[PDB]
């Protein structure tokens, strides 16, 4: 597979490359927090999307109903 | 350089994280205002039927 | 991979691969690719700029020492 | 949503992007001018020697 | 005037004869402490009666519109 | 008794008082989903009219 | 007022001469009107509780005093 | 609204009295019980006068 493991696998490959190439840890332990906030992000957005979604439908059906 | 650019993203995502969770509340909310007006609408048009 | 740009370049590869076969519209996917571009414009840029920043200063020596 | 991310995404990157080219475009232009100098000096320099 | 005035007098006129009485002072403040919360219960009865009634309008008039 | 009749009071009015401040929020958002969907619909009454 | 209850009973009246005059439904006073006699009914009953409480009490000692 | 709370405080006032009845009735029965034993035990004790 899904968006979320390809992501997760990418995270994992580009932690490994930065550390072979001596990244000062500051940048890393940056990323590793932009990472979080971003797995974090998706599971927020997705609550949106569906509940958006429902949203969308239900003020549709109100308005063929009234 | 990289180093501000990464700090900027991290509060960008941090604030928007923020405004989905109160997004959720009230969007849940709206939800509740729904399914209560659909109640209504169905009843009424059932009243109409006889 | 050689570097982070080609490690990048991969990695976009890999995520247009699996969206395209996902199957996301033709719009979302060439709107992502033009970030992507921009993302790789932005990059190099960053460098340039880190670079012509370090030569400027090595020329401002240069000339002092010349005069 | 995703999309309206999207939209907002791609106004700051395009917004980066700009301001990067015209620091890039006055670093290129001061390195010319310092060049320039450079040269002249050098120029001078030689001429000493001779 | 009006409600709140009448309300703000008979509050008055009860704690004077209370006192006159000899009530005794945790239950005079606990009526003092009642006193304000009914009255910031007005104010909060009120935004809500406004807001709902605006609320009702819209809804009839998207109703109306769709 | 008398008494406990007015601790009691204290606490459901006290009680009420903060679903009011909620619920102020709660129709503060109806009401810029409504105010958009009046927008939206009106728009589209308007486009009908041609 | 001689007493609260003659107070409340008064300060009831006021009220009602008010929302009267406003004009508020016959519904909405007929409700109000029976609150206002449950809560006079209801301190009457606290009273009498209070007292016969008390008298109970001294009765349960009248009775242990005359076995 | 205002309604709704007049309905809520009617349903609370209402059970109230119906506890203060319940509890003034058992109180009148304790009464009664409690004075029925105080004329009896009285009676005892004027008949040992005589
Ligand atoms: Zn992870
Ligand atoms: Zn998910
Ligand atoms: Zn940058
Ligand atoms: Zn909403
Ligand atoms: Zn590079
Ligand atoms: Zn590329
Ligand atoms: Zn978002
Ligand atoms: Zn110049
Ligand atoms: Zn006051
Ligand atoms: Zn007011
Ligand atoms: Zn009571
Ligand atoms: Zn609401
Ligand atoms: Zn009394
Ligand atoms: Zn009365
Ligand atoms: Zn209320
Ligand atoms: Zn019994």
């Amino acid at each position: 597979a899904s968006i979320e493991q390809l992501l997760e696998r990418q995270w994992s490959e580009g932690q490994q490359f930065l550390l072979e190439q001596g990244t000062p840890s500051d940048i890393l332990g940056m990323l590793k927090s932009l990472h979080q906030l971003q797995v974090e992000n998706r599971r927020l957005e997705e609550q949106i999307k569906n509940l958006t979604a429902k949203k969308e439908r239900l003020q549709l059906l109100n308005a063929q109903l009234s | 350089g990289t180093y501000e650019d990464l700090v900027q993203a991290q509060k960008e995502i941090t604030a928007h994280n923020m405004q989905l969770r109160e997004q959720t509340k009230q969007l849940e909310h709206d939800m509740a205002e729904l399914r209560d007006q659909s109640q209504l609408l169905l009843k009424a048009r059932c009243e109409e039927l006889k």
